[PDB]
């Protein structure tokens, strides 16, 4: 509807009734609209949770009016409803009308002027049960798509794209290395990784791989340093003959007036990142879920679909 | 001119019944016509129990009860013609012989249908090339099915006739070094050839069924369905 | 002292951790996650996460309270304390102001221990009630959210 419709301007029919998402829990959305918002029209409003729910009577209505009108009134805005326990999850289960009503409000604000259908629509919602509900009609969300935990194989990219894309302009890295060998068991064998390892895979091991850089040797051994008034061998005089006190009774000579050196290099205090690092960081896995709640989610996914 | 059901309950101690005294008002004001009504559920009149409770709450349907049935009653200039489909959430102090009767019902048709052709109709405006009108293949759908998806069904051929120009006109940029020196300026290159060519459509493709065959989910065919034709005549009546 | 007593928390950290005997490489584990962030900066001048807070969930009779306000004296920590639920109020559209505030306090004491005692008087179950959604949920939900949110970037708090 943008990079094709300004050649196509004629656009025949039906509006795009926007994201109907679905994923597993914790995962899969946010990070992608953020960057979508790139093209979105102006930087959208991504409200979300339960910020609609204020209060029993008339609020949330008033507000969710606003909502559409100053999203759509200046240019093309998507919103975040996010999970539909911020509206809508079932009829009844409401006190005052806080939520229900709302739902209806809902159903009567997606027609007739959103100004511009880059509007679009998006939910993201977590594990798709309890909706329940009349808006999955198909002139009022679009199709229903999956975020999923894949096999391991996507972790290099996944890694890959950690380590290198965040940049100043400069090709830094966030986990500088020279690659001491291939992923190996990384890629495709890392855990039992039933949940997924997460940023967790590269979190703390972080500053795992900093210690064999920071703390390993010198560190522990001594204090390094150059330049400056340094260390003497003074030999003034014995450290504890005439009391037990005598060793450094004598101050500095001067104040330092100025050092420059660099805070990081390859060379110096960078994360020196290693294949062994990562097999302490997969040894020390935490999986996000486990078989037990998947066995139930597993059901509420493919349930979603060609069953209601 | 419509009730906007959901909307326009004033929140302010005492005050709400001034709103529906008054789109009733601006209603008969229009001698002839209707007003639609959503879903009761815009009002969701519930019998005072797990819900609004009819305590802090009461006074939309406090009024709605008596002044619309008077008119109605008297039978003249305005009427209502509401969507109900969930009379479960409702107390059915209306819905009933004594104010407003005729709970009618029609289901959704098996499989049999001239909706298939008012489909093809409907897609029509827009042009199928082929000689054969190609519409009975549809039925392929397994039986059931016939919701307003016959149209998200004809959305999604027109998107594939898009897909398909789209990729014609990438291609044709790919190309675009045949007449211009570099495959460059395409937001220019379009409008000032503009060859006509201008999205003809190209439901040729008949991928309504390549998006049918999907199962596309948006349809509803589950057990409510059938707990809405079964209560439709057990409670609806 | 007088800057606490004016401006900071009354009950400033005042106890030898000599004093909390018994607890072992667990007091270990604790105090190295406290100590490290805080005198070793060169490991942790860095953008990544690190650390940044922590719970307890002992049952009652081994000493957190005591604990926290010790390890806060080891390394001199600022310290402030919600002694509860003195973050409700009667105002309906401003007792969140405590929230914004107890940030407002930590980024005015860069290293800052924020200590929540009975955090349960401040968290429920976050899939609360189908009843209505009170006040008790709209300030704790807003309350995790902006300590996920906010002093994440502004790093130094915990
Ligand atoms: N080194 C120690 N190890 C274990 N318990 C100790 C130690 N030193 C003191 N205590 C005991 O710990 C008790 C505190 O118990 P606890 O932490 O459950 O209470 P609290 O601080 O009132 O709790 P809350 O965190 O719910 O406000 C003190 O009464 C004290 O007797
Ligand atoms: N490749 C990735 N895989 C999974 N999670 C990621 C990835 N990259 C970033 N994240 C995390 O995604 C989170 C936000 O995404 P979201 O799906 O909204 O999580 P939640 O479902 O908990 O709200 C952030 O905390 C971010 O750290
Ligand atoms: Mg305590």
């Amino acid at each position: 509807p943008t990079k094709y419709e300004p050649i196509f301007v004629n656009c025949p029919l039906r509006l795009r009734s926007g994201i109907l998402l679905y994923g597993y829990p914790g995962c899969g959305k946010t990070l992608l609209a953020s960057a979508v918002a790139q093209q979105c029209g102006l930087n959208f409003i991504s409200v979300k949770g339960p910020e609609i729910l204020n209060k029993f009577i008339g609020a949330s209505e008033q507000n969710i009016r606003e909502l559409f009108e100053r999203a759509q009134s200046v240019k093309p805005c998507i919103l975040f409803f996010d999970e539909f326990d911020s509206i809508a999850p079932k009829r009844g289960h409401d006190s005052t009308g806080v939520t229900d009503r709302v739902v209806n409000q809902l159903l009567t604000q997606m027609d007739g002027a959103e100004g511009l259908d880059g509007v679009y629509i998006l939910a993201a919602t977590s594990r798709p049960d309890l909706i329940d509900s009349a808006l999955l009609r198909p002139g009022r969300l679009d199709k229903s798509v999956i975020c999923n935990i894949p096999t391991e194989s996507e972790r290099l990219d996944i890694l890959q794209a950690i380590v290198n894309s965040k940049d100043k302009d400069t090709g830094q890295k966030k986990f500088a290395l020279e690659k001491n060998a291939d992923l190996k068991l990384i890629a495709e064998k890392t855990a039992g990784f039933s949940g997924a390892d997460l940023q967790g895979l590269c979190y703390n091991a972080y500053l795992k791989s900093v210690h064999r850089w920071l703390s390993a040797a010198d560190q522990s051994e001594v204090v390094p340093g150059n330049d400056n008034i340094e260390y003497f061998s003074i030999n003034e005089h014995g450290r504890r003959e005439e009391n037990r006190l005598r060793l450094k009774t004598l101050l500095q000579q001067d104040v330092v007036h100025e050092t420059k050196t660099s805070t990081s290099a390859a060379s110096e205090l960078t994360a020196v990142v290693t294949i062994n690092d990562l097999l302490e960081a997969c040894q020390e896995t935490k999986p996000s879920i486990s078989t037990s709640e998947l066995v139930k989610l597993r059901g509420i996914y493919d349930r979603f679909q060609k069953d209601r | 001119f419509s009730v906007k059901g959901p909307e326009l309950l004033n929140m302010y101690i005492g005050e709400s019944e001034a709103n529906v005294r008054r789109v009733f008002q601006k209603a008969r004001e229009a001698k002839p016509c209707v007003i639609f009504f959503d879903q009761i559920d815009s009002v969701a009149p519930k019998r005072g129990n797990q819900g609004d409770s009819g305590g802090v709450m009461d006074r939309i349907v406090s009024q709605l009860l008596a002044e619309l049935d008077g008119m109605s009653t008297d039978a003249d200039g305005v009427f209502v013609i509401g969507a109900t489909n969930r009379p479960d959430l409702l107390d059915e102090a209306l819905l009933r012989p004594g104010r407003f009767d005729k709970l009618l019902y029609l289901g959704i048709p098996d499989t049999d249908t001239k909706q298939l052709n008012i489909l093809e109709a409907l897609t029509r405006k827009f042009v199928l090339d082929n000689d054969v009108k190609l519409i009975e293949l549809a039925k392929l759908c397994p039986f059931n099915y016939t919701g307003a998806d016959f149209y998200a069904l004809c959305s999604d051929a027109m998107l594939n006739a898009m897909s398909r120009i789209a990729r014609m006109v990438e291609k044709k940029v790919s190309q675009h070094n045949e007449l211009t020196g570099e495959n460059i300026s395409t937001r220019r290159w379009f409008d000032k050839i503009a060859t006509k060519e201008d999205t003809k459509v190209v439901v040729k493709m008949e991928d309504f069924l390549k998006a049918q065959e999907q199962l596309t989910p948006s349809v509803s065919r589950a057990e409510l369905n059938h707990y809405e034709a079964v209560r439709a005549n057990f409670e609806g009546a | 002292n007088e800057f606490s007593v004016s401006i900071g928390a009354p009950q400033i950290p005042n106890v030898t951790w000599d004093d909390i005997g018994g607890i072992d490489f667990v007091k270990g584990e604790i105090l190295d996650t406290i100590d490290m962030p805080l005198k070793h900066p060169e490991l942790f001048t860095s953008g990544m996460k690190k650390r940044s807070g922590i719970l307890f969930y002992g049952p009652p009779g081994t000493g957190k309270t005591l604990m926290a306000k010790a390890i806060a004296t080891n390394f001199s920590l600022n310290f402030f304390s919600v002694k509860g639920p003195e973050l409700l109020n009667m105002y309906i559209g401003e007792s969140e102001a405590n929230v914004r505030r107890v940030f407002q306090k930590a980024r005015e004491a860069k290293p800052c221990v924020i200590f929540f005692d009975q955090i349960d008087s401040v968290a429920p179950k976050r899939g609360n009630q189908g009843d209505s959604g009170g006040v008790m949920d709209r300030i704790v939900s807003q309350l995790l959210a902006e300590l996920d949110g906010m002093s994440t970037d502004a790093d130094g708090v915990f």
